[PDB]
């Protein structure tokens, strides 16, 4: 279909509670199209959710597959990320759906809230069509219970708990990705063009964090390193996939056949 | 439907750690709890000894058939007896009695004429979902003399101070009743210790609430 | 403790002295043929949910403070230090015993 | 072969015309020259309180002193009618119990209803209180009524279109009372206890022996369920009360209705019906809040007893015959004398 | 074929009719003497006063 989708006003926005989780948590979410202008989304995040402008932004692009990291490596990573986002008021941008590196971020937040105070504005931006319960989120301005238990036979991924705010994007499809990367990049670029409180004239710094991932990770990191406001990236050598491949290739900077890993 | 049965087994056997693990592993008490589950929890035989049989014998006159099943109306009556004069539990209310009437009795479509009740089966999956399950869970834990289960169930849900005070009053009343009925004189000590611990928790929570904010804490005691 | 009983039994009482209270007895007869403050307070749903959030926040903070206070006593620190010292001593003895040269 | 299908009417019609030829001098044209009695109105004498819920049934005893009564709260209480004091209060397992009866000598009592079980209580235990003694099972439908003949044999009525004479000690039955296409509610026993009657949703009654239970006689003609029936003290007649605002009286030999009640002010059905010790004073409760006492031989409304807040449910008559107790749905019980 | 249900039908129909039904005049000649001879025996026609009545009112004149 040549994107023949009807443009109707949205009818999904408000607060939910994660019934069944270990911690009773409240998160606020809306549902917007994939061509939404970033300025109005920034205004929504600023006034309707009472969020101040951050001093730092962290992007957690990773792999969308349930991969397990060995102990004494994921604990250090989780605690470091939580400390860096807690001492400095920062917006962690994640996928949001309970899959891949997002599950590791969720568990890292799980091990933090049980011991320490404070909140992290872990904004998740996920496509609308992948949630397990498409209904039950249609309630507007009203708290809606959500079932955190996920049955794999439904061929869908549930929203991850322990997040603070969600931004759901739709293009009319269901059960397929691809409707949030452009919106996420535009929102990040609009945030980086915003001005921090200091009158130096410096914008909000932006960094990117990479754990595991497939071949698209190389595309997004090469897009990051290209832009006129170029941003740095951080990878982890303990993952195993192309992030670890990029870590090994980081050595002997300037054997091209060893990449045939099949 | 397997984790539900596992939760039921863990609830019956007084294994608090398994209940916490299952709650932290996906299952929820809102969907799990219902009339049948509660009325079979109140009639379990495993676990530590409890004084509920003597209380139900003392209520509803001194006689009782031996192989008797305790329903929720009997629990409401014994709770009202233990609490005080003007207390009025939710189970004995006409709404709950009419809702529980749909558990047995319409087996014969001609029988409802004979019974002649003066009485709506909403499309709720079963309208058999307790709105705040942890209240009834804490009441069950206190009435069956399971202190760890009660202390675990107390911290979830709403109305922590009200739950603590009600638990303290119930433990004190049960201690007095068991002392008057020539028990082993140690059950009285255990129940009194439970009452003192719950009262201390309520006092500490009030202290914390007053230390945090004056106006909300003042409103909490009077609403 | 008995101050509350005093306040309640005086709020229940009619508003005339005992010499003049007989006229309030007659007024009760007319009321026979036909607590916003003092005992309770009726609030709306927004205030009720605010109170629920406040009490849940208070109990969470209380549990966190109690656990943190327990974890930072002298006896607990001594116990943990002793356990880890024993474990480390056993491990170091095992490492020292196993030598390749 | 369907010749038995087409043989039904001829056997049915021969009896059908047989009852028609028996009408030569009806009840009204014979009791016209008997003593007129006028109107007699009763008043409340003794009241029974203690049951918070509505009563469902009751039955008098030989001494006309102690009364069984099963209430909607699943509680059984005996009533010493001389002082209306609480003597034997008994609980029940279920909240929905309907049946209660009094022993021929005040020995054993039993309960029933929607519980689908028949439990017998031993009032004459050696321990000082009342405990469960025996148990019966098998009636798949709701138990409607049960009566006692002796401490060894008992009979009952059930809503599974069947009844049974049960053996108390071994728990089995002897004869299964089969033939009704509807739920059998109440049964009335002859003074000699040889042949007795039935009634179900078939708008008809069946005569049953106490030993074999052959399908003796059929008394059809009604338009609804046969709710309550009472036996004439001579053992040769009985009355059939239904919910169609009419009640019919039949006898043994004639196989035909004896007399009807000519009062269309009765716009609802009759809850309970009971004869006098002679067969002259008729008592009946209805869905409305009026108790139209009746005359059995003059076919006259004997009196109105309007003193119940709710519907009247069960009815009782004294053996000696001076007071009438009416059990209503107002959680009360009053003595009319 | 499946005549087992109607086999029960014809058995009782030929056994029900094996009795003699009296005329309603004879039926109106049976219970009148039964009722009249029991009319005085039954107090429900003759209301006995407060003497025999076990439901009599208590009077403690002291």
């Amino acid at each position: 279909i040549s994107k023949h989708t009807q443009l109707s006003p949205t009818d999904a926005f408000g607060t939910i509670e994660f019934q069944g989780g270990g911690h009773s948590n409240k998160a606020m979410y809306v549902r917007v199209s994939f061509d939404t202008k970033p300025d109005l989304l920034l205004h929504l995040m600023t006034k309707e959710w009472q969020l101040e402008l951050p001093k730092l932004l962290i992007s957690v692009h990773g792999g969308l597959q349930n991969f397990e990291l060995q102990p004494k490596l994921k604990q250090v990573f989780g605690k470091g990320l939580i400390k860096a986002a807690m001492t400095t008021g920062a917006w962690i941008f994640t996928g949001g759906v309970n899959t891949g590196v997002i599950r590791h971020v969720g568990d890292a937040l799980k091990d933090h809230a049980s011991k320490s105070r404070g909140k992290i504005c872990t904004i998740g931006i996920a496509p609308w069509g992948i949630v397990e319960n498409q209904e039950d989120l249609i309630g507007r301005d009203v708290v809606r219970p959500y079932q955190t238990m996920s049955n794999p036979m439904s061929k869908l991924t549930v929203l991850n708990s322990m997040h603070s705010h969600f931004i759901l994007a739709d293009n009319g499809t269901t059960g397929k990705y691809g409707a949030e990367v452009k919106l996420r990049r535009q929102l990040e670029k609009h945030i980086s063009l915003q001005k921090i409180n200091t009158r130096i004239g410096q914008g909000v710094p932006v960094v990117a964090l990479i754990v595991e991932g497939g071949p698209n990770v190389i595309s997004i990191v090469l897009e990051y390193l290209r832009d006129t406001p170029p941003v740095p990236v951080v990878v982890c050598d303990g993952s195993g996939r192309a992030s670890d491949i990029l870590a090994f290739g980081h050595k002997y900077s300037e054997v091209t056949i060893q990449k045939t890993f099949t | 439907g397997s984790l539900e049965q596992a939760m039921l087994d863990a609830l019956v056997l007084d294994r608090v750690d398994f209940v916490k693990l299952l709650i932290e592993n996906g299952v929820s008490m809102h969907r799990f709890l219902t009339i049948s589950r509660l009325e079979e929890l109140y009639n379990t035989r495993h676990g530590p000894s409890n004084t509920l049989y003597h209380l139900v014998r003392d209520v509803k006159k001194g006689n009782l058939p031996p192989d008797y099943r305790i329903s929720l109306i009997d629990i409401g009556l014994v709770i009202e007896y233990l609490m005080g004069g003007a207390y009025r539990c939710n189970y004995t209310r006409k709404r709950f009695r009419t809702l529980y009437h749909n558990l047995f009795g319409p087996k014969r479509p001609k029988a409802l004429k004979l019974l002649g009740m003066e009485d709506i089966d909403l499309d709720d999956p079963e309208i058999n979902h307790f709105p705040f399950p942890f209240h009834e869970l804490m009441v069950w834990a206190v009435l069956m003399k399971r202190q760890k289960m009660a202390l675990f169930f107390w911290q979830h849900g709403e109305e922590a101070m009200a739950k603590a005070l009600v638990a303290c009053k119930l433990c004190k009343a049960m201690a007095h009743e068991a002392s008057e009925n020539d028990m082993v004189d140690d059950i009285s000590q255990e129940l009194n210790h439970n009452s003192r611990d719950f009262g201390q928790l309520a006092v500490e929570l009030l202290d914390q609430s007053y230390k945090q904010d004056e106006q909300l804490a003042m409103k909490l005691l009077t609403y | 403790f008995q101050r509350y009983q005093l306040i309640m039994t005086f709020h229940e009482r009619p508003v005339l002295p005992p010499p003049l209270i007989i006229f309030s007895h007659m007024t009760m007869i007319f009321q026979h043929v036909c607590r916003d403050y003092g005992l309770k307070l009726f609030i709306t749903d927004d205030e009720l949910k605010k109170v629920h959030d406040f009490e849940e926040q208070c109990i969470e903070e209380y549990f966190r403070e109690k656990d943190d206070r327990f974890n930072s006593s002298n006896d607990e620190r001594i116990r943990v230090t002793s356990e880890r010292v024993e474990n480390m001593s056993m491990r170091l003895e095992e490492v020292n015993e196993r030598e390749h040269s | 072969l369907d010749q038995l299908r087409q043989e039904a009417e001829q056997l049915k019609n021969q009896i059908r015309d047989a009852r028609k030829a028996c009408a030569d001098a009806t009840l009204s044209q014979i009791t016209n020259n008997i003593d007129p009695v006028g109107r007699i109105q009763m008043r409340t004498r003794r009241t029974l309180r203690g049951h918070l819920a509505k009563i469902y049934a009751m039955h008098w005893g030989t001494d006309s002193r102690l009364l069984v009564s099963a209430s909607q709260d699943g509680k059984l209480i005996i009533w010493d009618s001389y002082t209306t004091n609480k003597v034997h209060a008994i609980p029940l397992r279920s909240s929905w119990v309907m049946t209660c009866a009094y022993a021929p000598s005040g020995n054993y009592v039993a309960c029933g209803g929607l519980d689908n079980i028949c439990s017998i209580y031993n009032l004459k235990t050696r321990e000082g209180n009342v405990r469960v003694s025996r148990e019966l099972a098998g009636h798949t439908g709701y138990l409607s009524c049960c009566r006692f003949l002796d401490d060894n044999q008992i009979v009952t009525s059930s809503g599974d279109t069947t009844c049974a004479l049960w053996d108390i000690e071994t728990g089995q039955q002897t004869t299964t009372f089969t033939g009704h296409t509807g739920d059998v509610m109440s049964l009335s026993l002859a003074p000699d206890t040889r042949l007795f009657v039935s009634g179900a949703c078939d708008a008809s009654a069946k005569l049953w022996d106490v030993r074999e239970g052959m399908c003796r006689q059929t008394f059809t003609g009604h338009e609804s369920d046969i709710n309550a029936i009472c036996f004439f003290p001579n053992g040769n007649a009985f009355a059939t009360g239904s919910d169609d605002a009419t009640c019919r009286l039949f006898d043994l030999r004639a196989d035909q209705e004896l007399m009807t009640y000519s009062h269309d002010n009765i716009i609802c059905g009759i809850t309970s019906v009971s004869f006098s010790k002679s067969g002259r004073l008729l008592l009946a409760g209805y869905d409305d809040f009026n108790c139209n006492v009746w005359d059995a031989l003059k076919a006259d409304r004997a009196g109105v007893l309007a003193g119940h807040d709710n519907r009247v449910s069960c009815l009782g008559v004294t053996d000696d015959g001076m007071a009438v107790a009416t059990g209503s749905w107002d959680s009360f019980l009053k003595i009319w004398n | 074929a499946s005549i087992a249900q109607a086999r029960k039908l014809v058995e009782q129909l030929k056994m029900e009719a094996n009795i003699d039904r009296i005329k309603v005049s004879k039926a109106a000649a049976d219970l009148m003497a039964y009722c009249e001879a029991h009319a005085k025996e039954d107090p429900l026609l003759t209301p006995v006063p407060a003497s025999e009545n076990p439901f009599r009112e208590k009077k403690f004149f002291s």
